[PDB]
RNA sequence: AACUAAUCCUAGCCCUAGCCCUACACAAAUAUAAUUAUACUAUUAUAUAAAUCAAAACAUUUAUCCACUAAAAGUAUUGGAGAAAGAAAUUCGUAAGGAGCUAUAGAACUAGUACCGCAAGGGAAAGAUGAAAGACUAAUUAAAAGUAAGAACAAGCAAAG
């Protein structure tokens, strides 16, 4: 919708259905547009405060709302709050991290502890690859956990999963033959009527 | 700042291309080859031989003569009848 | 040498660059150049305005 | 009167003013008398000698008539053997 | 006597007077069609 | 034929134009009504001896109505054309 | 006063006026009014035996997926249908006539499962 | 905002965009190709320029052609280009008087001609005009061919004119079967109209006949790709072992 | 198909199943696929009530990017 | 020492310039009482635009409405020769922006929706926190009329000296 403002909370969730309700028509935020090959910024990279209250520190990205260009850092740019506030109890004070945009941090030379520039260039299998624009060096992507929060490696198969040999199986074998046509010789029916002639118009 | 190089018109001879729609309609009547002509002279391409009436325009033009501009001896004939009538 | 008329460096409508007249003049000159180019709801409210104007011009004003 | 025509937006002129009157260049018009062909029977001789004539109009006909007509019948004209060539002027005229 | 319930609903009237069939049997009703369909109208007839 | 001129003039309209017409130049005089022009007569020679009116070979003069419905679509004669003519006189000739 | 903008359905209107919902109809309707169901328009669902299948619902996130290749004609023709001339061409015993012996349909008609003008659902 | 294009020009557009354009040359230029019709209800000029009675001078003259109704009636008769005039008159033939409405109509008549080159005798509401034009071509089949498409004005004489030259240009036995000499004279006379026989099928068509014939003419069913394909295995296998 | 309706619009058409041929069945020469020439003013509106939609996005979009570049 | 309220900036819009088009939207359904899977009864625009209005009425008539720029020219002509209308011949020509609008404005538009009429059809109103609401939604203002805080006290266009 034209006016949709996007948050730090994930859409679809009770805070962003409080937050924009239908009838909501707030001004709308302007982005500077960013190409999906510009972006350089991914969960898991540390990067380095340019600027702000906690400047200067090196912190770990731990969510990208791309929507709105907002890099967010564990345990930095961080104000306080309540949670689990209660009428019964006050809640237990926290310290809530708050969005910081990509101009005002760096990503970091995986080696040394600076905040480097980088340039998207191929490599020589052609998978694209960060470079930095000095002391040019591969900073790999970095491991994170997925969103959903299931591990794959430690993943056990139980009831109504199929084994990973049994989904790597092939069995298709290429016929010029409909599954309407291939169902009924396995299944052993047998049908000698044709259908008459019908005027498509 | 440098500004940009001053507006100039087009130079020599303009033929526009008489398939587009929109090319205007005096821009390709024969009448507009002969300014070519006049303007930019033999580097216009216009055949000299064409300025002048071809024998079927020219018969136009002196068929009309005829019918709306006499001869000199002609006037005079009729002017003398008329004063003898008019005397 | 006079080759190019200030005139001819004016950006704007094709009917009015180079060229003043009051509204009546400048509906009349809207419509020679697009006429046939115009839209249908455009073209009948120009006609419209064109024919309020001559009343007014050529029938009103305190001056006869 | 046509202030502003539609087709060229100017002024147009009253034919019934160039089919009836003379301008002269200094801003004079001429006129003939009303009724110098009607009844000439029942007319004195006295009566019908001022009706011949040509006269002129006064300041008021003469500003009407410079707003029904335009100036091309305002220009000057250079007709060889003009009858009027010698009225187009004000001479010895202190005013 | 009271006035104001001129409206006597009957679906098989309705339809007929003002329905889509009824719409498109005339040009002059097509032409009713054609122009709602150039506002926007929700409902182009019954 | 019904010929009609116009009561009001168009202006002339140039070489390349058309001239658009007013409410006004639908307004029709009749100039003449051809039907009731006297008639022509239809010339035809016959290809086969006609009855009362001439041999085969001759030329002969009609009063239009008689040649339309009979002589010219029956056969009895044929359209005294250019080359009708030139061919039936090669045969007068050899005779 | 009626709503012009309600969806027209059977429930309104009067006794006379009834419509489907979209059913399919699996009969006739034969004169005085009496109505003979027909078994070969009631549809029959085919439905495999699943004794001994190894495949469930949902399949383990260790599997990797592999690269999307939408299925295309000169794929599949490649697969099948030319290993067959290919090996035919290099002994000689291939003929434009007898393109039915790869598989070549030359019409439809007579087929049970019509590939166009499609005479099968779903 | 504006139309790249006038309005006017959007009709040679649409004959200039799709399959309108793939239809064959000569066909394009008969439509848009329109001549005025010969002047039927108007006396025209006989010179360009007249002297004005009032003032003597010499005045250019234009011949303004008087707006005629064609009702779709005549489209099946073989009226000679006449129409309905549909005009307003002055009572009395005084423009002081009032204005009155006028429509003129041609004395039509039905009668039964014979064409040589299709020996078919047709009945055909005909006007008087179109007698004596047929007259003064010398017969029937000389007036359909010799002419054009405007002054004719009628679709009915437009397919005659069709039939006629693709009889001639086929030189179609069918025309006096088992008289070998008859049909030859008529398709001698008729020599001169002769033309190419493709030509002569697109003569009188409308623009949606026009479309229909190209319609059909390049309707057909999708080859099969498996066909394709073993063109594309066959020439490759062949020219790798040649 | 590709066929036209009577409001002047090209509409694909779906075929339908029937147990007759098109020219003796009298439900499908009640639908109409050609339209009169009073459809033709209202073909023209179209056009230009796109036409002025389109150029009105076009304009947006222009102010929108003066926004950004100022912006930034 | 405050209630009612007020403040606000971008949603879109406007006029040009450039540019013909090739935005014709899975599957299913719809001309039957549209959106109902199959046979019945089959399917097809229009003869001349009028009038208002002007002529201080009205009756002939009345620019636009109903074919390139500039010049010839408001000229020749036309006209109850009144109001008014109005040529041509012939010359000349290579053709993305805002001293626009900013929520009673700009489009009617958040929408041809709600609502109103049997139908054709007519037709709205409004929104406003911050970098972060995964920081308990901000601010900002003796500020409109209206009230309250605080009913009134012989005598009068309510004020002026
Ligand atoms: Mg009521
Ligand atoms: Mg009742
Ligand atoms: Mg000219
Ligand atoms: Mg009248
Ligand atoms: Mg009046
Ligand atoms: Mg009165
Ligand atoms: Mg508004
Ligand atoms: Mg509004
Ligand atoms: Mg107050
Ligand atoms: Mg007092």
């Amino acid at each position: 919708s034209p006016f949709y403002r996007y948050g730090m909370s994930r859409p679809g969730s009770i805070a962003d259905k409080r937050k924009n309700p239908p009838w909501s028509r707030r001004r709308p935020v302007v982005v500077e547009p960013i190409s999906d090959e510009d972006w350089h910024l991914f969960c898991g990279d540390m990067v380095e405060i340019l600027e702000g209250k906690d400047a200067g520190k090196q912190g770990k990205v731990v969510q990208v709302v791309r929507q709105r260009n907002w890099v967010v850092l564990e345990g930095l740019n961080t104000h306080y709050r309540y949670i689990g506030r209660t009428k019964d109890h006050r809640g237990t004070m926290i310290a809530s991290e708050a969005p910081l945009l990509h101009h005002q941090v760096k990503l970091v030379d995986p080696v040394d502890r600076k905040p480097t520039e980088i340039q998207w260039r191929f490599t020589e299998a052609g998978e694209r690859v960060r470079v930095s624009t000095r002391s040019g060096r591969i900073i790999p992507k970095p491991e994170f956990p997925r969103a959903d929060g299931i591990v794959p490696e430690t993943w056990t198969d139980g009831p109504k999963d199929t084994s990973v040999e049994d989904a790597l199986e092939r069995t298709y074998v290429p016929r010029l033959k409909t599954l309407e046509e291939d169902v009924m010789e396995a299944m052993g029916i047998q049908e000698t009527r044709r259908f008459k002639k019908v005027y498509w118009y | 700042y440098r500004a940009p190089p001053p507006p100039r018109r087009r130079p020599g001879p303009h033929s526009p291309d008489p398939e587009n729609l929109l090319t205007p309609r005096w821009q390709l009547t024969p009448r507009y080859v002969a300014k070519q002509f006049g303007r930019h002279g033999a580097i216009s391409g216009v055949p000299p031989a064409s300025l002048w009436p071809t024998p079927e325009q020219l018969r136009e033009l002196e068929a009309e003569e005829q019918e709306w501009y006499p001869s000199l001896a002609t006037m005079q004939e009729s002017l003398r009848l008329q004063q003898q009538a008019l005397e | 040498n006079f080759e190019k008329h200030p005139k001819e460096l004016i950006k704007g409508p094709v009917w009015l660059r180079g060229w003043r007249g009051n509204e009546l003049q400048r509906c009349v000159r809207k419509k020679k150049f697009v006429g046939n180019r115009m839209f249908i709801e455009d073209l009948h409210n120009l006609n419209k305005r064109i024919s309020y104007l001559y009343k007014h011009f050529n029938r009103h004003g305190k001056y006869r | 009167l046509t202030y502003c025509s539609t087709r060229k937006g100017k002024r147009k002129t009253v034919k019934s003013v160039v089919h009836r009157f003379l301008r002269l260049h200094s801003g004079l018009w001429l006129r003939r008398k009303a009724g110098y062909k009607k009844k000439l029977w029942k007319k004195s001789t006295a009566r019908k000698k001022r009706l011949r004539e040509f006269v002129f109009c006064s300041k008021t006909q003469s500003k009407l008539l410079d707003k029904m007509t335009t100036s091309f019948w305002k220009r000057r004209n250079w007709y060889a053997g003009d009858p009027y060539q010698m009225y187009h002027d004000r001479t010895n005229l202190r005013v | 006597r009271a006035r104001g319930n001129e409206y006597q609903p009957s679906n098989i009237k309705r339809k007929h007077k003002h329905g889509w069939v009824r719409r498109l049997s005339t040009p002059a009703g097509v032409q009713v069609i054609l122009r709602r369909m150039l506002k926007g109208r929700k409902s182009l007839s019954h | 034929t019904v010929i009609v001129e116009r009561w009001w003039k168009v202006p002339l309209a140039g070489e390349g134009r058309k001239p658009h017409l007013h409410r006004r130049h639908r307004v029709y005089k009749l100039v003449e009504d051809t039907k009731h022009r006297p008639k022509d007569n239809l010339e035809l020679i016959l290809t086969q001896s006609v009855d009362e009116i001439g041999v085969r070979g001759d030329l002969v003069s009609v009063k239009k109505s008689v040649g339309r419905n009979k002589l010219l679509s029956q056969g009895l004669a044929v359209y005294a054309s250019p080359e009708n003519r030139k061919l039936f006189e090669e045969e007068k000739s050899l005779r | 006063g009626a709503d012009r903008m309600s969806k027209w359905t059977s429930k309104r209107g009067p006794r006379t006026f009834t419509k489907s919902r979209g059913a399919k109809k699996t009969g006739i309707y034969t004169s005085d009014r009496k109505f003979v169901q027909i078994k070969e328009m009631v549809p029959e669902f085919v439905v495999p035996d699943l004794t001994g299948f190894k495949l469930k619902p949902y399949v383990n996130y260790r599997a990797p997926a592999g690269i999307d290749t939408p299925l295309t004609a000169k794929a599949l023709f490649q697969e099948t249908v030319a290993p067959a001339i290919e090996k035919d061409f290099k002994e000689g015993t291939f003929d434009a006539n007898n393109l039915e012996k790869y598989g070549f349909e030359p019409t439809q008609e007579g087929k049970l499962f019509q590939l166009y003008p499609k005479n099968f659902p779903r | 905002p504006l139309h790249r294009y006038p309005v006017h020009l959007w009709q040679k557009l649409r004959l200039r965009q799709g399959i309108c354009a793939r239809l064959p040359a000569h066909f394009l230029r008969s439509l848009e190709e329109e001549r005025t019709p010969t002047p039927v209800h108007y006396k025209p000029h006989g010179t360009k320029f007249k002297i004005n009675p009032k003032n003597g001078q010499r005045e250019r003259v234009e011949d303004v052609p008087i707006p005629v109704h064609y009702p779709p009636e005549s489209q099946q008769g073989l009226w000679g280009g006449e129409g309905l005039i549909l005009g307003y008159r002055y009572a009395n033939n005084d423009k002081l008087s009032k204005r009155v409405k006028k429509v003129w109509k041609p004395q039509l008549f039905t009668r039964e001609l014979y064409s040589e080159i299709l020996d078919k005798k047709f009945t055909v509401t005909v006007t008087m005009r179109t007698l004596d034009l047929i007259d003064e071509a010398y017969g029937f089949d000389f007036y359909i061919l010799k002419t054009p498409k405007e002054d004719l004005g009628s679709k009915f004489g437009m397919d005659l004119k069709r039939g006629m030259l693709l009889r001639l240009a086929r030189q179609d036995p069918h025309l006096h079967p088992e008289n070998p000499e008859r049909r030859a004279a008529i398709y001698d006379k008729y020599r001169s109209f002769v033309i190419p026989e493709a030509e002569a099928e697109w003569v009188g068509l409308t623009l949606e006949e026009a479309l229909e014939k190209q319609r059909l003419l390049e309707e057909k069913d999708p080859v099969p790709l498996f066909k394709v394909y073993v063109e594309e295995l066959v020439q490759r296998l062949q020219e790798q072992v040649l | 198909a590709w066929r036209r309706d009577i409001f002047g619009r090209i509409v694909w058409h779906k075929f339908k199943q029937w147990p007759i041929p098109w020219y003796l069945n009298k439900r499908y020469n009640r639908r109409r696929f050609f339209a009169m020439p009073y459809v033709d003013r209202f073909i023209r509106l179209r056009i230009e009530k796109h036409a002025r939609i389109e150029a009105r996005k076009r304009s947006l979009q222009k102010k929108k990017e003066k926004i950004l570049h100022a912006k930034f």
